[PDB]
């Protein structure tokens, strides 16, 4: 999982 | 406030002007229209993809 911008 | 999404695979990735890395995403399930470039420390626990795309 990443942070989306 | 921050949203975690699934990653499926890592496309390609750059520096930033302070000499640390950007990921450009390939989100799980979707497609290469909404890939984004991310900076290295918005990825949760993302080795296996970075070592799969650096090894290959």
């Amino acid at each position: 999982f990443a942070l989306k911008s | 406030s921050g949203d975690l999404y699934e990653v499926e695979r890592i496309v390609d990735k750059r520096k930033n002007k302070k000499g640390k890395w950007e990921y450009l995403i390939r989100w799980k399930g979707y497609g290469s229209t909404e890939d984004t470039w991310e900076p290295e420390h918005h990825l949760l626990h993302c080795e296996e993809f970075i070592d799969e795309f650096n090894g290959l």
